[PDB]
């Protein structure tokens, strides 16, 4: 046999992978392969695959033997474009020791990492793991400590994406919480620390797969997740979307793309979908489609937190992050689990240059010994560092309540924001006339007549215009050509801070 | 229009023109009844639409040409927000 013989049977092997068998039944299990994934990823003929020669170097249990000599090493790393623009990938491979992490393995994936850090280039991982490689003991190990030592230090310097689209336990799950945003699919996705094995041998309760660490649990009760999408092929398909959102690195500015949208229409629709009536929710959905480009608007955590709403969208061909409240779930109010996805959200988008835009409508906190007890002290202080430390511009419109500290929380113009607009409908207090009035004119005669003078001067908007507050009062129709106005002036600004050796989140 | 086919035509274009989203409207149904050959000759009773449509309201049907050319707009169109999407600032 010739040496180019060899090299031959062993590209025919690596891209085989496993053998044709566990293809076959990961096939059947309605999957789709480590290869075939990047296929559909990356735009055609821009893959480029690196070290696909390389194999384990363990020796010890009979992996000295030539059966176990997989090209590979269950990984496949490289690199490539989506829509010409410059990415670096890996996908975990479960044919191949059941995908699970060795000494090798980890390399690789820090190899690319250390490129993409380099050239400033983003990073997606595709994860499917069992966990590690105990044949390799402790080569595994050091393996983890390596990638999270990359993902904490490419953090704030290139965006990270992991989707999830299989089973994932020990160590490998920690990487999505490191990385900016973590995806999952539903029903064919898990991401749990140790089996239901193990849940039953230490306590008495019985839990299945799918309750343990299913891709519904994380996307709508522990937080995790930040979207789940049906199968592998839309999982891919609505991730080559979302990238066309996101800088290549910090150092870049938000992406700009051509836009046919004119930026300078009005929105009529805009004028009657706040009521009069206080105690009348209504869709704050229908206000954020209205005004970005195109109505297309890329929900995040759609199931997570529902009384607040965060996402990408694009105005004048621009990326920007949106936050605002939701009065349709809990009258507006902010919690425990609101407070920690937008402080998330808000703190990428500003390390990356990307714009905020706050629709503000929130009467107060959730009241309660669930939230008491839960820390809601210390959870929304997230939110309000959050802004706080933005230095991107700010545009916050105000389209109803702002009660108490909640106003300052949900990004006021004095914490650094750049404009700051009223509907008509707005009305900025410490708390309702109600209340007010009661605990102002205490024990005094003719309280209704109080009642009514309170509720003529102070139930509106002026009280804190005419100090400041806000920097004009708008006509709801009129918003998206003022934010867009905004966008295109604050692009440029340039904010000084004091040097730190590092922020202090309260945690 | 100055005639019955002028006044039909304009009014089958008018229809194509005409924006309504946020509810659920009937223009699918005067679409196709107004290009019905029964209606444009004239043979029109007081229960037309219960004999054109014996089993309910199904939609218009298409045929061979139009199949083609819905075909060929809805490709063009996918690749068009496709090509959109490739064409960025300079960086
Ligand atoms: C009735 O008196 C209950 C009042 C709750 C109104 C809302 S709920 C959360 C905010 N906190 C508060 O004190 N008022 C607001």
């Amino acid at each position: 046999t010739s040496v180019n013989e060899r090299i031959e049977n062993k590209r025919r092997t690596a891209l085989l992978g496993g053998g044709q068998r566990r293809i076959d039944a990961q096939h059947k299990r309605g999957k789709l392969t480590a290869r075939e994934r990047i296929s559909l990823l990356l735009d055609p003929g821009s893959f480029v695959e690196s070290d696909m020669f390389v194999e384990h170097r363990c020796a010890d249990f009979g992996m000295a033997a030539d059966k176990n000599k997989f090209p590979g090493d269950s990984v496949v790393t490289g690199r490539g474009r989506i829509n010409g623009r410059l990415v670096y990938v890996f996908s975990q491979d479960f044919t191949v020791f059941g995908g699970s992490l060795s000494g090798a393995h980890a390399q690789k994936i820090c190899k690319i990492m250390d490129q993409a850090i380099t050239v400033g280039a983003p990073v997606i991982g595709l994860n499917d793991s069992g966990g590690a490689r105990i044949q390799e003991g402790v080569e595994s190990l050091a393996g983890y400590a390596d990638i999270f030592l990359r993902n904490v230090t490419a953090s704030g310097v290139i965006p990270q994406i992991s989707l999830i689209m299989g089973p994932c336990a020990g160590g490998a799950v920690y990487s999505p919480a490191l990385t900016d945003f973590t995806f999952m699919v539903k029903d064919t996705s898990y991401l749990f620390i140790t089996g239901p094995d193990v849940v039953k041998s230490v306590t008495n309760e019985d839990v299945t797969q799918e309750e343990l660490g299913g891709a519904k649990t994380h996307t709508t009760m522990s937080g995790v997740a930040h979207r789940a999408f049906e199968n592998d092929v839309d999982a891919l398909c609505n991730l080559r979307d979302f990238f066309n959102y996101l800088p290549l690195s910090s150092q870049d500015p938000a992406p700009v793309r051509e836009c046919h949208d004119p930026s300078d229409r009005l929105v009529p629709e805009l004028d009657t979908i706040v009521p009069l009536e206080s105690t009348k929710a209504y869709n704050m959905v229908d206000i954020i489609h209205s005004v970005v480009d195109e109505r297309e608007f890329f929900e995040i955590m759609p199931n997570y937190a529902k009384n607040i709403i965060v996402g990408f969208a694009r105005m004048n061909g621009r990326t920007v992050g949106i936050v605002g409240n939701q009065p349709k779930v809990a009258s507006g109010c902010l919690d425990i689990n609101s407070s920690v996805k937008g402080a998330r959200f808000v703190r990428f988008c500003d390390a990356f240059n990307i714009p905020l835009i706050t629709f503000v409508d929130v009467p107060g906190f959730l009241p309660g010994t669930a939230q008491e007890y839960g820390g809601i002290i210390r959870h929304g202080a997230k939110l309000l560092y959050a802004f706080a430390e933005a230095t991107v511009p700010k545009v916050t419109v105000i389209t109803r309540k702002a009660y108490g500290g909640a106003y300052d929380v949900m990004s006021s113009k004095h914490l650094c924001g750049d404009t700051n607009y009223a509907w008509p409908t707005a009305e900025i207090a410490v708390m309702g006339a109600k209340g007010a009035v009661e605990i102002i004119f205490k024990g005094h005669e003719n309280v209704e007549a109080a009642q009514a003078e309170y509720i003529e001067k102070f139930a509106n908007p002026f009280p804190a215009a005419v100090r400041g507050f806000v920097d004009d009062i708008i006509q709801p129709s009129s918003t998206r050509a003022r934010i867009c106005c905004d966008l295109d002036v604050l692009a440029s600004k340039k904010v000084q801070r004091p040097w730190r050796k590092h922020a202090n989140i309260p945690l | 229009g100055s005639d019955r086919t002028e006044a039909l035509k304009r009014m089958a274009d008018a229809l194509d023109n005409y924006v309504i989203r946020g509810v659920t409207h009937n223009i699918a149904l005067l679409r196709e009844v107004i290009i019905n050959s029964r209606f444009v000759k004239g043979d029109i009773s007081t229960k037309f639409l219960s004999d054109v449509y014996p089993d309910g309201f199904k939609g218009h049907m298409l045929t061979k040409s139009e199949k083609n050319q819905l075909l060929a707009i809805a490709s063009s169109l996918f690749v068009a927000f496709q090509l959109r999407a490739q064409h960025f600032q300079e960086n």
